[PDB]
């Protein structure tokens, strides 16, 4: 009743975004290297 | 919900992290089903 105290206070938003950004990253690099994108065919 | 009118803060931001996986994982999905079919596909 003052601060509703945020359910999405604006760092963990923001935190949460960045590590699944970089895992992101580090998968797609890993993906390419094996050439599995690379793999389109044999 | 019930009194965490405010959700788990760790539950909150696994979400998060856990929804930019599904995203960034569903164009690549897309792309490499694609080309198992088109490379699978026995013509």
């Amino acid at each position: 009743g003052a601060l509703e105290e945020r359910c999405i206070p604006i760092w963990w938003v923001l935190v949460g975004v960045l590590g699944g950004l970089l895992l992101l990253t580090i998968l797609v690099l890993a993906m390419w290297k094996v050439g599995f994108f690379k793999r389109n065919r044999p | 919900g019930e009194s965490p009118k405010c959700p788990d803060i760790l539950v909150v931001l696994l979400s998060v992290m856990g929804a930019i996986l599904l995203i960034g994982l569903a164009p690549l999905l897309i792309w490499k089903l694609l080309i198992t079919i088109h490379d699978r596909k026995e013509f």
